[PDB]
């Protein structure tokens, strides 16, 4: 959903 | 203490939805730091580029602000700063973008 994990 | 709230980028507490709607039809490198509703004092980056809205953790962990493991800051402002000069293509292949416009204009 974050671009992160 | 730093004050954001004297920023134009800063948009406080404020949903994912919300923020999608905000930048849809702004140009790419428009962004906005914003206080995640359920993570109480973590902040995350929502930047526009291409046609989508990306989302970005601000992660704080041993004293250090960071979007990513490898480059690390002492504070949210600094943070932003550099990567208002810095394309977060560095860290992130698929977003070759500064942090551009704030979404306040």
């Amino acid at each position: 959903s974050y671009v992160g994990d | 203490e730093i004050d954001y709230t004297a920023y134009p980028w800063f948009a406080g507490n404020m949903e994912r939805q919300q923020t999608d709607n905000l930048l849809k039809s702004h140009a790419s490198g428009t962004y906005l730091i914003r206080e995640r509703p359920a993570e109480a004092e973590r902040f995350a980056i929502s930047i526009k580029f291409n046609d989508e809205v990306k989302h970005i953790k601000v992660v704080e962990k041993d004293n250090w602000i960071h979007i990513t493991e490898a480059k690390k800051f002492d504070s949210l402002l600094e943070l932003v700063e550099y990567y208002q000069c810095h394309s977060l293509k560095e860290s992130f292949k698929q977003l070759d973008t500064t942090l551009k416009y704030p979404y306040k204009s």
